[PDB]
């Protein structure tokens, strides 16, 4: 199960980094008055994007 | 007349300075010495108070 | 006839300046040389007085022990218990620039004056409620920087016109009137037997007075520059003044000379206000440098700093029981120390 | 009992903590002026509107306070002393002059009247006088830069600008900027000289304020 | 004690020279500032001269300017004036004044009404 | 696994391996399955990928085609510096509060209606900086763990403390030059009467503007933990009076400049203008005003260590300026210090 087990790995191993990093970002914009931060400008979405593509790579391995 | 009216004042009340006497003033700084001594106790500021007898506690 | 009367005076001057050197036999510090000082002792600040708005320029103490008096040149009189620091009564003024106040030994009466060439005398009696004016002794022409009281009927004044003039309140008028001086007369104080007093000049100068005769005592002159601050001996035989120039000094009323001098090198301002213990080991004195000073008078030495304040004082004194000692200053505020 | 005077004591100091304040804040509402001189016309020519005299008015709601000594002695150094809460010192001039620079000068000297504010007042229109009395008024250019009272000879304004610039050296001279001085002539004219008084009490608490605030 | 001597006055025709020294003891003379003072017989009295503490700062009144010199000896505690080119307008008793206090460049000490540190006086008959 | 919870409860039998439920399946069947609903919004809907896996006698073969062919498609670095940037710069200005604000409790020569001000703008440093510290660290500590979002009732508190004491900072700073222009607009002026109908102008409307947009958005909008923004408009009821007090602050700024300069050109200056100027910008905060000013998510997005850390250090630069470089505390501070021995 060295995909079917560890895509149960790549979802949650990278919403511990998506959802780790959004909350980061949003601790640091929310502590500015003009640059507030809003769910359309949310990172993480991307980040899990960026996510598979090193993860597809350590399947080739 | 008007200038020595007040020039006349110097004369006689510096004449009645000589009349008074010389005391010599070691005997008359131990007459401090021992007054000083003497209500050595009943001074509050020469002891130091305690609570209850000083009103400001 | 002057040329001779200035050459006579010079040695009538050298009559009495040699002969002064004839009971000149030893030196204060010489033979008290064996006490042991008080050593560092310091007071603490126990209570703290604001009311005033300006420069508290004079207080004075109560006769028992428990109320004081004080003025400002914003124009109030007011009466402070010393104990709970509840002001017992306030007194508007018609003039402003009040240079000195007075508190009677008998309680029923205080008294103030200034620049407006008016000695106020109040009245705390009051069957009718609250204080006013019983008259004022509109007699002289300078200014008024001291008063004392001998009882509840005659007070004894300074002078910015040079003459020290003693009332009757009764009479409104002078009584007497003291010539002596040559510039302004800022201080005086009255002897333990109410029947002598002397005065502090603008002369480098103090000329010992009587109020019953009315003649010129004595003088003395051992100053550098214009005198403030001069108080009585509790026995009744010495008196300590206090110059313009940092120095004070110590005479006697007997030897007619001066004993011991006070001062440092550290200290550059004039003397303001001067006072004494109650067993009169410790002279009190406050200077220009915005703190207190508190002096041994037989050493020569200081021996307690009273730094609380942060303006020019002005005014202090230990009261008659010597249970503790105020002091007042340009900051409005007055400090009392244990 | 004890407790007794409790009731009183308090319920008296309260009176008077409760009087005060209504002169705590009136003392505020006023300022006050230090009027003096030797000479009596240019003196008593500022009395358009006992030991010492004193007068009061008020301008665009804000009153004033002179106080001018009157039967006063001619030593001034123990009474002048009294005098460093007053806002300004106004100095009115009426050889008097070069004997009127030192009672100028020593003010500005003074150690307990350092952080007041001195305005002044030059009357006395004198031309003869003047080279009598300094020899280096010969070398003197008018000021043109300052303008002058126009429609007058210029020798006479020339002399105007000569103690008008010379109390100025000598207010200047090492002042370091605690207090400022205010020279004007209003020679014996019957003008205002309020609105050039009520201007320049408020250049003076002006700068106390910009001063208070290292921004001076 | 206050004393305040002089030494000097005399006869003069237009265009001498002389001196003037104000012996005086009784305090620390480095801590004062002195400074002269004349009047004119039927008019009041003006400040001439001076000198600081130190001896740095000299002033003079406009109509003696350059004519006069100022100095003290405060080792022996005197104070030297030199007239030179002498001015019929000039005879007047003289004195030799001190500022009362000490320490500081302010006086107030022209005055008629006995100021109490001004000597026992001079005259000059230009 | 409330998916498994809504899949379990609905050759081989029914077997979920994390990913898929896998129908009771027969032998040899092609079961055509797609990837789950997380995939929709990454791509647009053309690219609905699908995968297969045949259930065989022996249970199921392996999935083919993979996973990763149909579910297919660093600011972390950035972060934790600009996060330890302002936690420096806040504290540094704090410690250096504290030994700003007590000094000014106790002098009392130095006690007059003046420094009454600046204690309550100082005051608001200390709410401003403390306001992100124990607060900040304690509602993101929380959504670290979580790994969604809370919304708890506490998570409020930390927001809504956190919008009173900020915008009463914008008002303290405003108030700072208010009271310093009208201290030059007369020549009389009540001077204690000005004085405290300012601190309730700068404490009270404060909170009476963070309780409308607290009860303007609980009745609208309750999203989260109340901290992304989502709206056009109500932020303006915050940063309204935010930018309307930085905007007239400014003018303000200019009356002050106006006046200093009428009396700078006396008979008896651009160095003494430089720094008046440049001390008077950190009390009136308008070195605010190009943020204020301009766009932020168009023009540039990380210039926020430029605007954090001139706002961050800004606690520490009043407390050397105001508290510690002052002609007149340091001559007291100097005195007091002859007095101890």
């Amino acid at each position: 199960c060295d995909a079917t087990c560890q895509f149960r790995k790549a979802i949650d191993d990278c919403q511990k980094q998506a959802h780790h990093s959004n909350v980061l970002q949003t601790s640091v914009q929310t502590t500015a008055t003009f640059t507030s931060m809003d769910t359309s400008q949310l990172p993480g979405n991307s980040v899990f994007k960026e996510c598979m593509k090193q993860k597809k790579k350590e399947f080739k391995a | 007349t008007a200038s020595i009216a007040q020039a006349r004042k110097l004369v006689e009340q510096l004449k009645m300075e000589a009349n008074i006497d010389r005391i010599k003033v070691s005997k008359a700084a131990a007459d401090l010495m021992a007054y000083c001594e003497a209500h050595a106790k009943e001074d509050p500021l020469l002891t130091p108070v305690p609570a209850s007898e000083n009103p400001f506690r | 006839e002057l040329d001779q009367l200035r050459q006579e005076a010079e040695q009538l001057k050298n009559q009495i300046r040699d002969a002064r050197k004839a009971c000149a036999d030893a030196t204060l510090s010489q033979i008290t040389n064996n006490i042991d000082p008080v050593g560092r002792i310091q007071m603490r600040t126990r209570r703290t007085l604001r009311g005033h708005l300006a420069k508290i320029y004079a207080m004075h103490w109560g006769t028992d022990s428990r109320l004081l008096v004080s003025a400002s040149q914003d124009g109030k009189l007011i009466i402070w218990d010393s104990y709970t620091t509840n002001k017992v009564h306030a007194i508007p003024l018609r003039s402003s620039w009040v240079m000195t106040c007075a508190y009677a030994p008998s309680g029923n009466y205080v008294a103030c004056g200034g620049l407006d060439n008016i000695c106020s005398i109040y009245n705390l009696k009051t069957r009718e409620g609250n204080v006013r004016v019983s008259r004022e002794l509109a007699g002289h022409t300078g200014y008024l920087s001291c008063c004392r009281f001998l009882d509840d009927n005659q007070i004894v004044t300074s002078s910015g016109d040079t003459t020290c003039a003693l009332w009757d309140i009764e009479t409104g008028q002078q009584t007497t009137t003291f010539t002596g001086h040559t510039g302004d007369v800022m201080s005086l104080s009255l002897a333990p037997d109410t029947r002598l007093f002397v005065s502090g000049a603008c002369d480098a100068s103090a000329k010992l007075w009587d109020v019953r005769e009315g003649m010129c005592r004595q003088t003395f002159t051992g100053h550098e520059s214009d005198i403030n601050a001069i108080c009585f001996f509790p026995n009744g035989n010495a008196f300590a003044t206090g110059s313009d120039d940092a120095t004070c000094r110590l005479f006697d009323l007997r030897a007619d000379q001066e004993l011991m001098t006070y001062s440092h090198d550290n200290i550059i301002c004039g003397i303001t206000s001067v006072s004494f213990s109650k067993s009169g080991r410790l002279l009190l004195a406050g200077y220009d440098d915005f703190n207190c000073n508190v002096w041994d008078a037989l050493k020569a030495d200081r021996a307690g700093v009273l730094a609380g304040h942060d303006n020019r004082v002005s005014c202090l004194g230990v009261t008659d029981d010597g249970m503790a000692v105020a002091t007042g200053s340009w900051d409005s505020f007055l400090k009392i120390w244990n | 009992d004890q407790r007794n005077e409790e009731k009183a004591q308090r319920e008296a100091n309260k009176k008077i903590e409760k009087q005060l304040q209504k002169d705590k804040q009136v003392y505020r509402a006023t300022h006050r002026l230090l009027l003096l001189g030797a000479g009596e016309s240019g003196k008593n020519t500022i009395v358009k509107q006992s030991g010492i005299f004193e007068t009061k008015f008020q301008v665009d709601k804000v009153n004033f306070h002179m106080f001018d000594v009157g039967a006063q002695r001619d030593e001034r150094r123990k009474w002048i002393q009294c005098f460093n809460d007053v806002t300004a010192i106004i100095f009115v001039v009426a050889n008097r002059l070069q004997a009127a620079l030192k009672l100028f000068d020593s003010i500005w000297n003074n150690k307990w009247l350092r952080d007041t504010s001195v305005i002044l007042f030059l009357n006395k229109q004198d031309k003869s006088k003047i080279e009598d009395y300094f020899p280096e008024f010969a070398r003197y250019t008018t000021p043109e830069d300052a303008t002058p009272e126009p429609g007058e000879d210029p020798r006479v304004t020339r002399a105007k600008y000569f103690i008008r610039d010379e109390f100025l050296r000598i207010s200047t001279a090492s002042g370091d900027g605690r207090h400022y001085c205010y020279p004007h002539f209003t020679c014996a004219v019957d003008t205002e000289n309020i609105r050039r008084v009520f201007n320049d009490c408020r250049d003076i608490i002006q700068r106390m304020h910009l001063r208070q605030y290292e921004l001076l | 004690q206050v004393q305040l001597q002089e030494s000097g006055g005399g006869l003069v025709q237009p265009g001498g020279s002389l001196r003037l020294s104000c012996a005086a003891s009784g305090f620390t003379f480095s801590n004062y500032k002195m400074n002269w003072v004349r009047q004119a017989p039927g008019k009041g009295l003006e400040w001439v001269s001076d000198i600081s503490q130190s001896g740095a700062s000299i002033s003079y009144t406009g109509s003696v300017k350059g004519r006069f010199t100022i100095s003290r000896d405060n080792a022996k505690n005197t104070l030297y004036l030199q007239m030179n080119s002498l001015k019929p307008e000039d005879t007047a008793v003289y004195y030799c004044a001190r500022c009362p206090a000490p320490f500081t460049r302010d006086c107030f000490d022209v005055t008629s009404t006995t100021y109490a540190y001004r000597g026992q006086g001079t005259q000059v008959t230009v | 696994k409330k998916e498994q919870a809504m899949c379990l409860e609905k050759g081989c039998p029914g077997m979920w391996d994390n990913i898929t439920c896998w129908k009771p399946a027969h032998v040899g069947e092609m079961v055509l399955v797609s990837c789950p609903e997380l995939f929709r919004i990454f791509n647009p809907d053309q690219d609905m990928g699908v995968v297969s896996r045949n259930c065989t006698e022996d249970g199921w073969s392996e999935p083919f085609p993979h996973y990763f062919d149909a579910c297919g498609f660093d600011q972390d670095y950035y972060y934790l510096s600009v996060k330890a940037l302002y936690t420096v710069g806040y504290s540094l200005s704090l410690v250096a509060l504290l030994l700003a604000m007590v000094i000014l409790c106790r002098f009392r020569k130095l006690h007059c209606t003046r420094n009454f001000i600046h204690m309550n703008l100082f005051v608001s440093f200390m709410l401003r900086a403390i306001s992100v510290f124990i607060k900040d660290w304690i509602l993101y500590a929380e959504q670290d763990s979580n790994h969604c979002f809370i919304s708890t009732v506490e998570c409020k508190a930390v927001m809504v403390f956190f919008h009173y004491c900020v915008v009463s900072n914008y008002f303290w700073l405003f108030i700072e030059g208010l009271y310093l222009f009208t201290l030059l607009v007369e020549t009389f002026f009540p001077e204690r009467r000005y004085f405290y109908w300012y601190t309730i102008i700068g404490w009270g409307a404060p909170l009476v503007f963070v309780t409308v947009w607290a009860t303007l958005r609980l009745y609208f909008d309750d999203t989260g933990c109340w901290d992304m923004n989502d709206s056009t408009a109500l932020w303006w009821v915050i940063k309204g009076p935010v930018v309307g007090s930085i905007m007239v602050n400014f003018v303000l700024f200019i009356g002050i400049i106006v006046i200093l300069v009428q009396k700078l050109q006396s008979p008896d200056i651009y160095l003494r203008l430089a720094r008046s100027t440049l001390l008077l910008i950190p009390l009136f905060g308008i070195h605010y005003t190009v943020f204020a000013f301009s766009p932020e998510n168009v023009s540039k997005r990380e210039r926020l260590v430029f605007e954090l850390g001139l706002g961050s250090f800004q606690g520490f630069v009043v407390a050397v300026l105001y508290c510690f470089l002052n002609g007149e505390v340091q001559a007291e501070i100097k005195r007091k210090w002859r007095s101890w021995k």
